[PDB]
């Protein structure tokens, strides 16, 4: 029924962060204070083994015996911002993480019932149907949202349970609710340790243990109110109607008086009554399958997906208005000397308009980057299922879409070849230049924190791969040792199938025959010579070798994207 | 550049028959071939243009065919003065290049 | 920080016009509402007067009807005890004390305090 | 290379017109264009429209679907069909080519007069 | 020697925001706490006199006689976030205030005298030449930068202070010495009114005066610790070791309470002797201001290595590429496409590079606007002042730079007029989209909504440059749209200076005739094919629709800044 | 589209003299004009292609000159067939229009 | 229409080339272009370079800068300077007009030999 997390001798290298630092946790309500420069939160992240386990120098036990291998699965911590996700209902949320973390014993029944249990403990009955929500869509308040945030972890029935600042960003009277709550939470049992940021006496008057923490050296560790007992011995009187937090913050940035300060507070504690009697203490001293994360995530994703009414509608929206100002410009395409400028220009604009809005798939891996390290690390699921499911329920079903309703809406607008074939090999060439296009952007946008380098860096790589499309530029007319980088293009690939696919056994010279012989050439009647002049083959292998440059071109770049997701600072 | 491959390079007819010289290119001309004849001692002439429009000065038993890549000369029913080395030119990309030619000799 | 430092003495055998002046030393001296407190030899530290900070209220003891008067300035940083009619139960030694913010006619919540001095009836 | 109009030349109006150009000594699917031209009393001639050698055609955007050209390959021929007829086009209606490799209209029909009224 | 701001019965409308509210500010410290629901930073503006007076509903007095028209002149306002330049020492920062400031009788020695005597008193000896500087380049820590911006208004002696939260965003020390200098600062006989939120007790020990505000209410008003003293008699027992401001805060919360408190303040001993109080009751020229205002943003642009050299970079390697690719344009068939191709990208490349003038009136709107209600300057000048030194020597550059590179690596027509009609084009293109930009993008707050408004707007418009549509061949009831489109104006005026008088077709002449035609054998035919005039009037036709357009866009762009919510 | 003016809608000439026609365009032709003659009772007659080669079949007392928008066709000592209707048409752009006839009569 | 070559048949290794074509019937102002072509032992012809009728000029990429061609309007002539002369070009040079609009070398030179020898 206890939970006592000794730690004894702890320095720290990446910078000495953390120097000499001993101390006991019993099963109450730990606290670290100090200020940001110090070792408050470093502390919170050695102890709970979410930071890199190289230059920690001790040991850190778990009722006597040491801590294990797995021990972040055991535990809980709260990340300071929320990595709730707002698109679902708080039950929703509860859900995922029980069928997620939970044993694959247990049948949906018992799942449900221990989640009524949580939901019922921590008081969320009016809000447990509801969206958790931001300021984009209705939603509840942020003083549930961080005690939905707290449950996501009291599933897995944790003895220990780690909070990172729990009242940073918090408005007062909603702080001090989820203060009493970790007050009655901590007497079934329950290690509760957390650092905090300037706490007041309502908040410090319910502390069972405090640790003080300045430059990486111990002010302090004892019981909370024995601190305040301690300070006026060391010649430091707190002053009547003051905050003792606030005493003890001010005292340590040497604002206070007295009636190297760090290092000289450093060792007037460890040769104090609390130092000797904590020494004497310490010196008696997967679970699923890839289907099933597979299931989930991709479940959780197209919630998410359906849930946004941002970047499903209305790219749809801009789609079709966009597909019918095309198909109301380029109406009825003829074949006189500029038929084949109209027709070059369409496809053109065609596929560099995939390429180009197939830019913002830059979002996909970077505004939930702090959720997918922490869900990695807290042993939820593996990297490739995790990628797997978000490509699967996230790039397919918004890059397979525009290309139907604009190869719907315009082939028939502009009157382009009339076939069956010729209509099919259009809308795959279109598929395929937005999903080698989106493999591209997930390909440089991975691992990433920022958003708009990424943007900015495929801008410029997007406008250097227009040049070499075959419209700007004649491609058999670049010296030799520049022709090369063409092959590094999609573009290219994409607008020689789709001009491939439609000029092929057209004329365009009115009243002129010149398909058994050309008189008086500089003429370009056909479109084999128009095909010709640009460099493109006449066989059928160039339009599949055009797609089979985008096939290799699409695993290449999921490849590296799933590489550079897999060789992420994952700590 | 564009290459061409003059695949016959000597026949050995007689009189009366019908000789087909055949050339053949590397990339896609579309009909941009002329056919040539250099008597011994001579300059060569032009005697077929633009593939398939055989021109004026030249009796009507030359005739050229052939699409692509693939070109063919025939001469049908070959008289006394078709003795003589064929060649045939690309005027499709600006490097112009000649065939090998291909000499006929009378038995 | 906020020392007290008193100055007084004397006297008068019951002629009623003595006036001390308990100088803080310290930077802010506007927030502390203090007092005054007695204490003869043999008895227990007893509470005699107290003003407020800038001063608008004040408190006085059982044994004092009209016969004590204190007075402040928060620009010059003095409080003034003054006495009349010195009867002989007020042979002791006179300490100023100053709390936080409040009055609080008790002990035992008056922080920085002062040497006290002697006043001889 | 020859050519000849052949058609009805008194037309009640609003009703329709159907003419028929013939060629001789060339086959229409060959090589040239084939269009009408008509020319009003106080001569003043127009050019109405075309259909290609593959079969496309091409009309004067003053006859705003009124004019519509077909053809007939297994016999040479080539149609002419002008609805909704007004009584303003009186018109002396011949059948021409085009070369496009020199870009005039050589040949010519001697041509036929369609006299609309009632 | 004194300032008493007193004020009486002030109502507010935009939602009542400030109800019944009374007070007097002597010269000392004064302090406006309470949530931030409250009306505390409304009262502050309303005092400033920076928030519209139309529904103001009260009188404001200073020291009897009520307060003059430019009452923003005499006083000082620090705003909250700093919106003083990174790029820049103390001492320019101090000599720009004291130059659009203070009077033009007094010479460069006695401004900076005075200059030197604000430095001295608020101790910033140590960084007095130092760039004050953000995390982009070497700079000086925020607590000293706080005190900057406080010595920014001290220039004009102002006997009032406004000041807008001094502690948010600041670390403990640092707090606690600016809310010091300030106690310093105020015992020479200036008044000082401020909000804050949430302070402690060392700052909670040493104000003067105290305002509490919640819902737009007053709870208290009268000394500061006369609260605590207060606060009792109506049955809220203090707890020892509480901060009371935090007491003040919670007991608002929980330890029709609003209107129960308001008149439990309304009937006590603080508000009868208030109400008793209360009832016994331009600077310089056109051309000073355009030089300082183009100085200082001349100094800013060669102050942020950013945006004046990697502009320069990515140019020159772009000019570098683009002269290898197209290296020796030919006369062959293929030597219309080439030129076609190059000069529809140079045309486009200028309207998007031109994209990234949206940061000139967005990233100093609050610095725009504050520095105006200050009364520094006036709106022409300052539109004057920053569109000449930022658009002007940052869009004539490029153009230089990118045709004097590609211009002989390409092999263009090998004339003098060829080429400075082809850099002049490109000199106009590039002005005709920054004014665009500043005609979208000025009085906004947020940057990207006129970026992708931008965007949106230069893919509608290089449809119609030329090339990707035949301008002859759409629709009549459509093709008017091609007059609202700056890409077609550069792209037709470099295909007219660059095709006139070329041959196409090598070994044929067809000057004199062209025979066998669908040839498109000469530059003439070509213009003629795209709907381009012959004569020497469509260049310079092309050149005064885009000189009318920057006249018109910036027209519009000063009217729109003209215009603003300056409030 | 492009619109051609005939100035001189009648002539009045006698034998042996120089006639110059004149047809006016609207916009550039760049001479892609041609030259009609349309006898009495007979369909028009192509004369000059191109606006300057005068075709075979007709004497050489035809010449066309003029480039850009103006075109001129010079009838040098006009013989006595001569009499007739001349009309201009460009082939530039594809609604093709006919010039509004220049009637010569003779004295 | 008529060209005639002329120019020196003997030249050292390493040192110049120079011939001369002169044309009569036609004005090199006008309308052609005007080639080179030369025709080695073991007869296999290869073309050299042009120069057009305005005067710019195109050569063959086997020949890198040994090749350059001009004229003389004046007198209707167009000259060959080939420098760097290896043994291998002992070739039969002719000179030829390419019309462009047809596409063919039409009209030819009867042709010079250069053996480069010592
Ligand atoms: C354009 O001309 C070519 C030949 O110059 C035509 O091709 C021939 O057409 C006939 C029928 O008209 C066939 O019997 C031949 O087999 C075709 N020969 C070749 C080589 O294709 C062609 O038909 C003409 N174009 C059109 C659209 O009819
Ligand atoms: C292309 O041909 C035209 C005529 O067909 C040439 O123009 C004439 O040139 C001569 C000199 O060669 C001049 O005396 C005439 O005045 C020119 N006439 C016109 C109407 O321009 C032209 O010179 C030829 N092209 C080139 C490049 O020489």
């Amino acid at each position: 029924e206890g939970a006592v997390l000794s730690f004894h001798n702890i320095c720290y290298r990446v910078k000495e962060i953390l120097s000499n630092i001993n101390g006991i946790m019993k099963p109450g309500l730990n606290a670290i204070l100090g200020p940001t420069g110090g070792g408050k939160s470093s502390l919170l992240d050695v102890l709970a083994a979410r930071k890199d386990p190289s230059g920690l120098s001790g040991d850190v036990l778990i009722n006597g015996a040491p801590r294990p291998a797995n021990f972040k699965c055991n535990s809980g911590y709260v990340v300071q911002d929320d990595v709730v996700m707002g698109t679902l209902t708080v039950r929703e949320n509860l859900q995922f993480s029980a069928a997620l973390r939970l044993a694959t014993t247990m049948t949906n029944h018992e799942k449900n019932e221990r989640i009524n249990r949580v939901i019922q403990e921590l008081g969320l009955d009016k809000v447990a149907d509801s969206k958790v929500g931001t300021q984009f869509i209705r939603g509840v308040s942020g003083g549930e949202r961080k005690r939905t945030s707290i449950g996501m972890e009291l599933i897995t029935d944790p003895s220990i349970l780690f909070l990172d600042e729990p009242t940073t960003g918090l408005d007062s009277s909603t702080a001090n609710a989820v203060l009493l709550l970790l007050k009655r939470m901590s007497k079934q049992g329950r290690t509760i340790i957390f650092s905090i940021h300037q706490p007041r006496y309502s908040i410090f008057k319910l502390f069972d243990s405090l640790t003080l923490l300045a430059s990486g050296r111990l002010m302090f560790h004892g019981p909370a109110q024995e601190a305040l007992g301690y300070f006026e011995s060391a010649g430091y009187h707190c002053e009547a109607y003051n905050n003792p937090a606030d005493f003890f913050l001010d005292i340590i940035n040497g604002d206070s008086t007295a009636v190297p300060l760090i290092e000289k507070l450093a060792e007037i504690y460890v040769n104090s009554s609390f130092y000797k009697e904590t020494k004497a203490e310490l010196h008696q001293l997967y679970t699923t399958s890839f289907c099933h994360q597979l299931r989930w995530v991709s479940k959780r994703s197209f919630k998410n997906l359906l849930g946004n009414p941002q970047a499903s509608i209305a790219q749809i929206i801009v789609t079709v208005v966009l597909g019918l100002v095309i198909g109301a410009i380029y109406f009825g395409l003829k074949n006189d000397s500029t038929g084949i400028q109209n027709r070059a220009g369409v496809l053109f604009f065609l596929t560099t308009n995939q390429c180009f809005s197939s830019v913002s798939a830059v979002e996909l891996f970077v505004v939930e980057k702090k959720l997918f390290i922490h869900e990695y690390i807290s042993g939820y699921y593996r990297v490739s299922s995790y990628f797997l499911g978000k490509l699967l329920s996230d790039l397919l079903p918004m890059r397979m879409l525009p290309s139907i309703i604009f190869t719907c809406i315009v082939y028939f607008m502009l009157g382009l070849k009339p076939k069956a074939d010729a209509f099919f090999v259009m809308m795959f060439t279109l598929m395929m230049v937005a999903y080698s296009a989106s493999s591209m952007a997930l390909a440089i946008a991975a691992g990433q924190s920022v958003v708009s380098v990424a943007t900015l860096l495929m801008t410029i790589c997007f406008v250097f791969m227009m040049i070499f499309s075959g419209l700007l530029v004649n491609l058999t007319t670049i010296a030799s040792w520049l022709s090369w980088l063409q092959y590094f293009s999609i573009p290219r690939y994409g607008f020689t199938a789709l001009q491939h696919n439609e000029f092929l056994g057209q004329n365009f010279c009115p009243g002129l025959n010149a398909t058994g012989n050309n008189p008086c050439n500089y003429a370009t009647c056909t479109g084999e010579e128009y095909l010709v002049k640009q460099g493109i083959d006449l066989s059928p292998w160039g339009l599949w070798k055009n797609h089979v440059a985008l096939a290799c071109m699409i695993v290449i770049f999921l490849t590296i994207a799933y590489l550079k997701l897999l060789f992420l600072k994952k700590y | 550049d564009i290459v061409l491959t003059q695949s016959p390079s000597s026949f050995s007819v007689s009189l009366g028959d019908r000789v087909t010289i055949s050339c053949k290119a590397s990339g896609y001309i579309l009909n941009r071939l002329a056919w040539y004849q250099q008597k011994p001692g001579n300059a060569p002439r032009l005697l077929i243009s633009g593939a398939t429009s055989l021109e004026t000065g030249f009796p009507s038993r030359f005739s050229g065919t052939g699409s692509g890549k693939d070109y063919t000369l025939s001469i049908s029913s070959l008289q006394t003065e078709d003795v003589g080395t064929y060649y045939c030119q690309q005027y499709w990309s600006t490097p112009w290049t000649f065939g090998g030619g291909t000499k006929l000799e009378i038995r | 920080q906020v020392q007290l430092q008193e100055s007084g003495g004397g006297l008068v055998q019951a002629g009623g016009s003595l006036r001390l002046s308990c100088t803080a030393s310290g930077r802010t001296f506007g927030s502390y509402a203090m007092g005054w407190f007695r204490q003869a030899p043999g008895k227990d530290r007893e509470f005699v007067a107290a003003i407020s900070t800038t001063g608008r209220s004040t408190d006085n003891a059982g044994s004092v009807k009209g016969r004590f008067t204190i007075s402040r300035d928060n620009a010059k940083n003095t409080v003034y005890l003054q006495m009349n009619s010195l009867k002989p139960e007020d042979t002791a030694v006179y300490y100023c004390a100053a709390r936080a913010q409040l009055m609080d006619r008790s002990r035992y919540s008056y922080d920085y305090w002062g040497q006290g001095t002697q006043v001889t009836v | 290379v020859q050519l000849q109009e052949s058609g009805p030349g008194l037309v009640k109006p609003s009703q329709s017109l159907s003419l028929t150009c013939t060629v001789t000594g060339f086959s229409i699917t060959s090589d040239y264009a084939w269009n009408w031209i008509r020319q009003f009393p106080g001569k003043k001639l127009e050019w109405m429209g075309y259909i290609n050698f593959d079969g496309g055609t091409t009309y004067n955007p003053s006859l705003r679907g009124r004019i519509s050209i077909t053809r007939d390959t297994s016999k040479n021929q080539f149609f002419l069909q002008l609805r909704s007829v007004t009584p303003e086009d009186t018109a002396t209606y011949y059948c021409a080519t085009f070369y496009g490799a020199k870009g005039t209209l050589d040949y010519w029909g001697q041509g036929t007069s369609v006299t609309v009224s009632s």
